[PDB]
């Protein structure tokens, strides 16, 4: 899936 | 709690060590133990709590998506579904744990805007992660729980924080993603991201070099999303 | 075992799913369950077992080194030592688990060279990981346990496998690292790596394109180490 | 620590 930017660690 | 016998300060110290070692499950357990001491958290401690659980749930979300995608192709034995469910249940457990800490009793003791907005944003975030995997008769209520938490956080942040405040910015970023792909409100998402970006732009002139760096980092994430959405 | 009620084939299927999801703790638990069914493992299944535990212990080793380094600087409260010990004990537990599977009863039922060398190499590897963290009166015996397993594997591999065999190559690679930094025998390490590389070179002409790729990949690791060592 | 090459996943 295309994941959009969210706050904090890009841990997924 | 298995951390009941360890000093608060030792738990915080070990959370920082666990972060350095990329041991995020340990980091989260240490910070859960620190929360359960019952004292309010400092800014640094709140960020340790958030970083820990964000890393844990992030691994679970990425794994869930791989299995959710492979399961969808398989549809267009029980093992793919079973294992997706296993990961899903673990993920829901982590979200419930975080939400439990926020409800007992981090939010109710948080009176300053910087703590209260931080925690309400987290509450929105972990209901959003629950929403990502929700399919049953409670999906609408999970989504509304996320919305409600984000909205309360937004209302406080607009009254009590400048538009460049990084907590306010990260809240708006995440609420805009909530709109785009959880609430199926892409226009609301785009509007929120644009307004947030523009009002922050206009307030950068008030900031020191260090605060400028903090704020523009999150502004770039808003821009990244707007570029994909428009 | 918590996997006692799951079909062998379902455990293998879920190990492969867990690998795709980068869920290596799950992958290792599934493969442990498959081993405990009591049947011998196929080549693919042996590799699933090894990949799973290598990823788990690799995370622990990396974390242990970060904490072991921070602890050494601190020397050049009890918390750093305590947390290094915690990770160390977990790491030792994983090694003991793997060694337990090899001893009950993977090695004793392994009669073909490809299975027996694979398992004896693993036994050497997990005693080597124990040796990396060993400091007490058993360190010498742990090191000799690693050496003994590697040596038996080497003796079989030289009699029963061609010099390009990837299992033989990976064994020699790991035994050479054992020599270099566990046995404090850098000259033995260099000799073994060089001889292994050169004898494999001379046998590449017998291989198909696919086997050539498999063998030269590991040969490059021997070369990588020789470049750092000489 | 400088880690040398060993077989399989470079997981540390
Ligand atoms: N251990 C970590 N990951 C972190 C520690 C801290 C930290 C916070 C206060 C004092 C010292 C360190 C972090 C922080 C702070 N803010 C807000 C400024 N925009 C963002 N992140 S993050
Ligand atoms: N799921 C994984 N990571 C792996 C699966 C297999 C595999 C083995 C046999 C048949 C089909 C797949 C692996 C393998 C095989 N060999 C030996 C050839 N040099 C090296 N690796 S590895
Ligand atoms: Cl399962
Ligand atoms: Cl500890
Ligand atoms: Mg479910
Ligand atoms: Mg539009
Ligand atoms: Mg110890
Ligand atoms: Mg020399």
């Amino acid at each position: 899936k295309l994941m959009f930017k969210t706050e904090g660690p890009d841990s997924d | 709690g298995a951390m009941g016998s360890m000093e608060r300060a030792s738990l915080i110290q070990k959370a920082k060590l666990a972060e350095q070692a990329e041991r995020y499950e340990d980091m989260a357990a240490f910070m859960k133990g620190a929360v359960e001491k019952g004292e309010e958290l400092s800014c640094e401690e709140r960020n340790l709590l958030s970083v820990a659980y964000k890393n844990v749930v992030g691994g679970q979300r990425a794994a869930w998506r791989v299995l959710s995608s492979i399961e969808q192709k398989s549809n267009e034995g029980p093992e793919v579904r079973e294992y997706r469910e296993k990961v899903e249940t673990e993920l829901q457990g982590v979200c419930d744990t975080v939400l439990g800490l926020l409800d007992s009793h981090l939010i109710k003791e948080a009176g300053d805007a910087e703590s209260r907005v931080f925690y309400l944003k987290m509450k929105g975030d972990y209901y959003r992660y629950l929403a990502e995997v929700a399919t049953g008769d409670d999906k609408k209520r999970i989504i509304d729980s996320a919305r409600s938490a984000y909205q309360e956080a937004m209302d406080i942040s607009k009254k009590e924080m400048p538009p460049t405040n990084p907590i306010r910015l990260g809240l708006a970023l995440n609420f805009s993603v909530f709109h785009y792909e959880i609430a199926n409100s892409p226009e609301e998402a785009i509007s929120l991201a644009k307004t947030t970006f523009d009002e922050a732009m206009a307030d950068l002139h008030t900031l020191s070099e260090d605060s400028y760096k903090d704020s523009t980092l999150i502004m770039q994430l808003l821009r990244d999303n707007l570029t994909l959405w428009t």
